């Protein structure tokens, strides 16, 4: 509150660091980003927010990113610290794997990022970062995780969550219509995009809007891919067909 | 020394203010004792160095003005040390 | 007010800007007006130079510059930064040449680039630089063109417009370019945008074109933008 | 993760050095076997005349530096590549902030101070023969950098024939023509094979196979 | 410090072949693209590790696979930063291109030096009396069969054939 | 005289004691200059049980045969007087039992059996990947009279754990 | 001792490069330029990137006159994509000097 | 006031920083732990289970050498790093000693980070006190405390964190030693303790054992649930 | 008034071209006790008053075998700069076997203590030294007033009420040339005796005495040792 806000580095009477939270509030203003983890894999259903009519597609993807073979993340806040953050998963992923010749387990990965940003905060004269990643992956210890951090570094485990703009409103949605134990990647995709369509009140689904990737385990193999143009554009036509035939059943 | 106990639970041999520098040298302490922490150790490490190559005993005033010197850097510290001792030996 | 955050780069304001960024990105776009069109066969970089003035020698700064044979650049905003973070490009560019022996893909010039701004946008004790870089190239029988940002953060465009009235220069892009526009005139629609966002008389001494085609970038003589000039009207 | 507090740096690795001289050391009396450099060991030649520069190399051991300049290449293989490639990645920033085209005598001045920096441990025994604003310039580069602009300079294996025919067969300022024969045969000594001339001109038993793991892997 | 290999060039296919006796020479620098380090072991582990680390980082970064020619690039930087200290290892280089599927050979030095040729290239103690054979037995225009034979042959003059086809890779220890 | 002897679901080392274990599961036997030897048995099972103890779980007899390669290639490149010759016997979870030949100079090789030559001559006249604990202990028997023709202590590092055999 | 004559060379390259520099302009300009300089280089080194993550050093190399120059050890080993690296509070406490 | 620096003094003598960093550890959900013979524990407050969340991921309870561990209360980033430096201290001690740790050890060295981290203005003081507990090695059950002052106390029983007054005067309360005389009872005491500072059990505890010969044991849901319903029937009793 | 903008950093000027920090360390030493140098043709004298039960605190100074200083400041930076001195002495005569001059060191302290006071994050060393010496040229007293300027005096006085000592050093400035060890230090201790109020007189507990003399070296008298003096010292 106009004081103890002027460094990283410094307290206040109840015990608060302002710049976390203010780069919480950056991350808040920041697109709808989901995660939700299921049986068969886990997903990360992204908001686009690229939507104007002179934009170029030459990339992999803007909100999904991909850390390692076992790993696949999203962002939701400042892209050029993300950009900067995805470099260092990456390079971390790789020196693990480089030493033990084994894929990092995500949450080692996680924490080693958190690590990064909590640094950040913690030294003077350094910004937070202001960068929420929603990870994902598979590893031999605790099979599909779903794992997301924060600014300061706080990082949790999860089944379903959000991150960006109406997280709040997303992630209560979410454990409303979810089921632990039972939701395969099939259910997982349907929910995400239900969610997506009940929160991003901005324009309907129009499958540009959307960005949606995909984490499963064929062969004993990672597969990271990115649901096609149609895949999504199926999604959201089945979401719409089966919310229409809900409302003409209530009459 | 008047130690503190603030609670019944609190073990009385952790909040010590009298410690043992060598043999010979004994302080009490007083204020900041996370910062008289450090003051001691580096009395301890001057008396054992001085064991070690004069193989004898350092007077109190060179044990004294050793940690001083160590206090004299502030402004290491970036303050004023905040605790004092006394140097009974 | 919230001058406190305003004053600060390394601070967040109560909202979660960086306004420090902002004005950086202010000052980007009180710079001169350039506009950059991806064709098919190439792409464009356009520019209102300011050397209007008779007494400004030619053959001297130029607002679009080449970083490798098939990649160049043009910017808007502060003309020192702009050189020295060209100075870098080619660095980096010959970096990636020497480790690679492979032409560095225009892509990772531009994250390149946008990382090394990132860089003094993220510590405290420097400033954003003052100016977005409007990056082009060609790879792959493919053109390209990019936009980088004083806060690191850059995306790829298919027309793109700068500095003074680029608002409206997009709009007028967006009217004007067609997926299917072909080079040799989509040099006459950044033309036509640069002249929508002009002050003065447009004349060749008051523009300054550089194209990329499967050739590579080549900033183009008085002559030929005269004769641009020309056919446009 | 431990036991790293240094931030990284860049350049070479003196680490494997110690080791693996002591290995050396072992095989040398026992095992033996230990991989080689490929060398240029071959002939290259160049003459300066009237209207630009003549290299020849049998080998090819020509090098790009810049399009006005060109250098041969005797000595280390992998050395004089790379030695190469860094100066002409040099001299084209140099000319990319000029505008203008580099001169020889950067050239000839950025190899000898990296060669004398890295004190002739890497073998780059080159010719460095290019045209520039000033004009024709035939330097010779040596690996501990030291450097001598002469009418002509040969360095190799045969290359005491070529020096022979050139200080023979020379005139002052030849001509195109004669400049790139006298070359030819000054290189064509040092074979005594097909050259690459680089004339810089200024205007211008059935094995029993029984198959044990048979596998396929469908892409 | 023992371990050989060699590659042969075909129609749409490439081949690698080591010998075994105890150290794997042929590292997977890519779904098509093969790697032939040859000499001391640890070195050779050593070797095929950090490409191997610096490959999966371009290939993240760049989001496109290392063509041969990049690989053999690489391959040349690693070895070249420990120019002084050189690693005992002569790679050997053999896939098609992730793109075009054309074949590309090539060899290496200890500390990195390019050498491509279209028929064949041999690394290693006895490398050049095995080049030698190669040259007696190589013929211009293989199928993956005919390919196959040649290579095997010439190593034996087992042999672990990995004869890179762009339809599907084969690979056969031969006595 | 550290004959090791891979099995389908146990790993029977033979050291002559050298067996100094890293973690659960995990047995490095350590053979060379005494004072490098010992040093680095100490420094490497400091690592795994840090490693363990920070992330929950221990280092797989691969990544733990990875890791130590990695250390000992560093340790003999840092100083040339560390001649540490290493056989890891370690049992994973899912890959199951993991023999592991390297030599000084750290090249690491899964082997099937592995001595640390006359030995191994014994072994290479005699092994099959379907051996029993018992079948294991005569073929250390008998590589221990071929070498002295020209002490053998064995443990086995189970799907249960480590355990401690009859001394040989 | 060290692994190689060029070990120290080029260890210390950069050190011997600006001693020399300040050195010669000492002698010729005086007391003055090297204090500048040395000010200069101070300043721009005071703020970049905490040292567990790859500093550009843009303004650095500007000032050097190095920014449109290119060594081996550039393209040799980059130290942007390191193999080892420690703990970010750690290496921050290396390098403030408290270990 | 004199609070926006952690150099400066006030004429008072506080460094307001530092007490600011000990009023974010009180911000922190409880930590009970509690000194038995042959056993100690360290009951934590479990309240904000949520849903759709993982307690693997997020616990205060971590081991930091074979023989002792530690839970804390506050910033749990701060928390983390210490727990990780301290792992890594331990085994560096290990190697050179050849020995396992003391728990005051660990505690002292934890306290020294703090210390070096309340140094000076550019870094800020972790703010996390640690209640560590464990085995000396000859068998002497342990119990400690930090502070981002950088100091710290052995105790008999102590509660840090939210609610510390209520919980630390329930310990002092019915600590003595006919609820340390088994094990169960300090699982008991402890769990009674963290009632009187959480409103539910069994689901709102997250609750730790370690035994003398014993690593660190985190009791599941169940098990605590049990150890509450016995205290229920208890008080039914009674 | 207007000085609060300037007058809290050392390193900027006011607008009346003044640095307000260096008067205050010179008013530090100012606040500091009374101490008194005074040197003859043979002898450099120092004197000095110190401040109840508990031992005093040591003004006089051994700083080397023939220099010896007396400190009215603060004490940290009085210790800091004994250091310093007694190191180059040290070096000195380690090196170049030369006992160093006590101007030489004079003008050494003088840089050392100009040092703070051009650089920010420092402040001036808020001690005044009155360094006795003797040796080439004879005897050596001196004063490094805390800004770094230094005066070279037959006789000094610094501290608190030490303008009464001056004053008397003064009415016998000429005298103290002439004089014996014996009638120096008398003059010396009558001039700590003028900064004492009438009421008091000097004790044997409030006094120490340096001594370096042609062929005495420095040394520090003690209350018994400064008793034959006090004894015959007229009131």
């Amino acid at each position: 509150s106009r004081r103890y806000d002027s460094r990283t580095t410094i307290f206040s009477p109840e015990g608060r660091l302002y710049q976390v939270e203010y780069a919480m509030e950056a991350i808040g203003h920041a697109g709808t980003c989901l995660g939700i983890l299921a049986n068969d894999g886990v997903l990360l259903a992204a908001e686009r927010r690229n939507i104007h009519k002179l934009l170029d597609e030459v990339f992999f993807s803007e909100k999904i990113y991909k850390l390692n073979e076992d790993m696949a993340c999203s962002v939701a806040g400042i892209t050029s610290d993300a950009n900067v953050l995805t470099n260092e998963l990456r390079l971390i992923a790789q020196r693990y794997l480089l030493q033990y010749q084994e894929p990092i387990p995500c949450e080692q990965l996680v924490t080693a990022l958190c690590d990064i940003k909590q640094a950040y905060t913690q030294f003077g004269g350094k910004r937070p970062f202001g960068v929420s990643l929603l990870y994902i992956g598979w590893d031999k210890h605790y099979g599909f995780q779903l794992y997301q951090s924060d600014p300061s570094g706080n990082y949790g485990g999860w089944k379903a969550t959000c991150i960006g703009n109406n997280s709040a409103a997303a992630v209560s949605m979410l454990k409303q219509d979810y089921k632990e134990g039972e939701m395969t990647l099939k259910s997982a995709l349907a929910l995400a995009i239900k969610v997506l369509n009940k929160t991003m009140d901005v324009s309907k689904l129009s499958a540009e809007k959307v960005e949606i990737a995909t984490l499963t385990r064929e062969n004993g193999k990672t597969v990271i891919r990115v649901l096609k143009q149609k895949e999504v554009e199926q999604l959201i036509k089945k979401h719409e067909e089966e919310e229409a035939k809900a409302e003409r059943e209530k009459k | 020394v008047e130690k503190r106990i603030t609670s019944p639970l609190m073990e009385p041999s952790s909040i010590e203010k009298i410690v043992e520098i060598d043999a010979h040298i004994g302080c009490a302490m007083s204020g900041l004792i996370a910062d008289a922490k450090t003051l001691i150790d580096k009395a301890r490490v001057e008396t054992q160095n001085h064991w070690f190559t004069y193989n004898e005993t350092m007077t109190v005033e060179s044990v004294t003005q050793a940690v001083s010197n160590l206090a004299l850097q502030f402004g290491a510290m970036s303050r004023p040390f905040g605790v004092a001792l006394l140097f009974g030996g | 007010a919230e001058r406190g955050y305003s004053f600060s780069l390394t601070t967040f304001s109560p909202s979660g800007k960086l306004v420090q960024i902002e004005y950086a990105l202010a000052a980007v776009a009180g710079g001169a007006p350039s506009v950059g069109i991806k064709a098919a066969n190439g792409v464009v970089l356009a520019t209102e130079k300011k050397q209007k003035s008779i007494l400004y020698d030619e053959r001297s700064v130029h607002k679009v510059e080449p970083i490798t044979k098939h990649i160049g650049l043009v910017y808007s905003g502060m003309g020192p930064d702009y050189r020295v973070l060209v100075h870098r490009a080619r660095k980096l560019a010959q970096q990636y040449y020497l480790v690679y022996q492979e032409p560095i893909p225009t892509a990772q010039l531009v994250q390149r680039v946008a990382s090394v701004m990132q860089e003094y946008t993220q510590s405290g004790g420097v400033r954003p630089f003052g100016v977005s870089l409007l990056i082009c190239g060609w790879n792959e029988g493919r053109p390209y063109l990019f936009q980088s940002d004083p806060s690191g953060a850059y995306f790829a465009w298919k027309a793109t417009a700068m500095g003074k009235n680029y608002v409206n220069g997009k709009t007028f892009l967006e009217k004007r370019y067609n997926e299917d526009l072909e080079l040799e005139d989509a040099i006459h629609t950044a033309i036509l945008t640069l002249k929508e966002s002009f002050e003065g008389q447009m004349t060749e001494d008051n523009i300054e074109v550089g194209i990329c085609n499967e050739a590579g970038f080549r900033r183009l003589t008085p002559t030929e933008v005269k004769d641009y000039l020309a056919a446009i009207a | 993760a431990v036991s790293v507090y240094a931030p990284p740096v860049g350049g070479f690795s003196f680490d494997n050095c110690r080791r693996n001289a002591v290995l050396e050391a072992d095989f040398a009396k026992r095992g033996y076997k230990l991989p080689k450099v490929r060398k240029t060991g071959t002939t290259i030649a160049g003459v300066v005349y009237k209207d630009g520069i003549v290299l020849g190399a049998d080998t090819s051991k020509i090098h790009f530096i810049s399009p006005n300049i060109y250098c041969c290449g005797a000595g280390t293989a992998a050395d004089t590549d790379m030695t190469t490639q860094l100066i002409s990645s040099n001299l084209e920033l140099h000319s990319l902030s000029t505008g203008r085209l580099p001169r020889v005598v950067t050239a000839n001045r950025m190899l000898k101070q990296m060669l004398f920096r890295y004190q002739g441990y890497i073998g780059a025994a080159l010719v460095l023969g290019g045209v520039d604003v000033t004009g024709p310039h035939l330097y010779s580069i040596y690996p501990h950098g030291s450097t001598d602009k002469l009418p002509y300079v040969t360095m190799g294996s045969g290359s005491l024939a070529a020096m022979a025919v050139f200080e023979d067969k020379f005139r002052p300022d030849m001509e195109e023509e004669e400049a790139k024969n006298l070359v030819s045969e000054a290189i064509a000594a040092g074979i005594f094979s097909n050259i690459d001339l680089c004339v810089i001109s200024k205007n211008k038993e059935k094995g029993t196979t029984a198959v044990l793991t048979e596998k396929i892997t469908p892409l | 410090n023992g371990g050989a290999v060699m590659a042969m060039k075909g129609k749409n296919c490439v081949a690698i072949a080591a010998d075994r006796r105890d150290f794997q020479k042929i590292f997977p620098m890519g779904d098509r693209l093969y790697i032939g380090l040859a000499g001391l072991a640890t070195d050779v582990q050593t070797v095929a590790q950090r490409l191997k680390f610096r490959l999966n980082l371009y290939e993240l970064k760049e989001g496109r696979q290392i063509k041969p020619y990049t690989l053999m690039s690489m391959v040349a930087n690693l070895l070249y930063e420990k120019r002084f200290g050189p690693y005992y290892t002569e790679p050997v280089i053999a896939g098609l291109d992730p793109k075009t599927f054309k074949p590309f050979i090539c060899s290496l030095d200890l500390i990195g030096c390019p050498m491509v040729t279209d028929d064949f290239v041999v690394s290693g103690t006895c490398a050049e009396q095995m080049y030698g054979m190669c040259e007696s037995l190589w013929e211009p225009n293989m199928d993956p069969d005919h390919l196959f034979e040649t290579i095997s042959q010439a190593m034996l003059n087992g042999v672990i054939v990995h004869i890179i086809e762009k339809d599907k890779i084969t690979t056969r220890t031969l006595k | 005289y550290l004959i090791g002897i891979q099995g389908p679901d146990y790993v029977l080392v033979a050291s002559d004691d050298k067996m100094f274990k890293m973690s659960e599961k995990i047995l490095l036997l350590c053979v060379g200059e005494a004072g490098d030897t010992v040093q680095f048995a100490e420094y490497i099972q400091k690592n795994v049980q840090l490693y363990k103890m920070r992330n929950g779980y221990e280092l797989s007899p691969t990544a733990a045969a990875n890791f130590t390669r990695r250390n000992l290639a560093d340790c003999l490149r840092s100083r040339t007087p560390y001649h540490v010759n290493l056989l890891l016997a370690g049992y994973d979870e899912h890959e199951g039992p993991a023999l592991y030949y390297m030599d000084y100079l750290a090249a690491l090789a899964k082997a099937p059996f592995a001595a640390h030559f006359l030995t191994l001559s014994i072994l290479d006249r005699y092994y099959t990947p379907t051996i029993s604990r018992e079948r294991a202990v005569e073929l250390l028997r008998k590589c221990l009279e071929e070498l002295q023709k020209r002490t053998f202590s064995v443990r086995i590092i189970d799907k249960n754990g480590i355990h401690d055999l009859d001394n040989i | 001792l060290p692994s190689h004559p060029l070990e120290l060379s080029e260890k210390n390259f950069q050190l011997n490069q600006d001693k020399m520099n300040f050195s010669t302009l000492r002698n010729i300009q005086g007391l003055f330029a090297p204090l500048k300089l040395q000010m200069e280089f101070k300043a721009v080194q005071q703020v970049q990137r905490l040292p567990f993550l790859s500093s550009s050093n843009l303004s650095l190399d500007v000032l050097r006159g190095n920014d449109e120059t290119i060594g081996f050890e550039d393209i040799l080993n980059d130290p942007s994509q390191s193999e080892v690296m420690g703990e970010p509070h750690l290496m921050v406490e290396y390098k403030l000097g408290l270990l | 006031s004199y609070d926006r620096a952690i150099t400066v003094f006030s004429p008072d003598g506080h460094l307001f920083q530092v007490e600011y960093a000990q009023e974010a550890v009180k911000k922190g959900s409880t930590a009970v732990g509690v000194r038995g013979r042959d056993i100690v524990v360290l009951g934590v407050e479990k309240k904000s289970v949520a849903k759709l969340q993982d307690e693997r991921t997020v616990r205060k309870i971590c081991a930091l050498d074979d023989n002792v561990c530690m839970a804390f209360a506050g910033l749990t980033a701060d928390a983390r790093i210490v727990i990780n430096r301290a792992r890594v201290e331990c085994q560096s001690h290990r190697l050179t000693v050849e020995d396992p740790v003391t728990v005051e050890y660990i505690t002292r060295y934890i306290a020294s980070l703090k210390q070096r981290y309340t140094q000076s203005n550019g870094r800020r003081p972790f703010g996390i006190s640690a209640l560590i507990v464990g085995f000396d090695f000859d068998g002497t059950p342990r119990l400690y405390q930090t502070d981002p002052s950088g100091t710290y106390h052995a105790w008999k029983a102590n509660a840090i964190g939210r609610g510390a007054k209520s919980v630390r005067e329930f310990l002092e309360k019915n600590y003595t030693d006919e609820a340390i005389e088994t094990d169960d009872l300090t699982i008991k005491l402890v769990i009674k303790a963290l009632l009187e500072v959480v409103q539910s059990g069994g689901k709102n505890i997250e609750l730790a054992v370690m035994r003398r010969d014993q690593s660190l044991k985190i009791l599941n849901p169940e098990e605590i649930e049990k150890y509450v319903a016995e205290i229920e029937k208890e008080k039914e009793e009674n | 008034m207007f000085r609060n903008q300037y007058d809290n950093d050392v390193t900027v000027w006011s607008p009346q071209g003044r640095i307000h920090q260096i008067e205050y360390a010179m008013e530090a030493v100012k606040q500091g006790s009374a101490t008194v140098g005074l040197k003859s043709k043979t002898h450099a004298v120092l004197v000095a008053l110190k401040r109840e039960l508990a031992a005093h605190q040591k003004k006089i100074l051994h700083v080397d075998n023939h220099i010896g200083i007396s400190i009215a400041g603060l004490t940290a930076d009085a210790r800091l700069l004994c250091n310093f001195m007694r190191q180059e002495c040290l070096d000195s005569r380690f090196v170049f076997d030369r006992p160093l001059p006590v101007s030489r060191l004079v003008s050494l302290i003088g840089s050392k203590t100009q040092i703070p006071t051009q650089r920010y994050g420092r402040r001036p060393y808020g001690v005044g030294l009155l360094i006795a010496g003797y040796d080439d040229m004879g005897p050596h007293i001196f004063q490094t007033c805390p800004s770094a300027n230094y005066f070279d005096c037959r006789a000094m006085s610094i501290g608190a009420r030490s303008q009464s000592a001056r004053t008397y050093l003064e009415r016998h400035m000429s005298e103290f040339m002439e004089c014996n060890l014996n009638e120096l230090v008398k003059h010396g201790l009558r001039a700590l005796r003028e900064t004492l109020p009438a009421e008091q007189d000097l004790t044997t507990k409030n006094v120490s005495i340096g001594i370096v003399g042609k062929d005495l070296e420095f040394t520090i008298y003690d209350d018994d040792d400064v008793s034959p003096f006090l004894e015959g010292l007229e009131e």
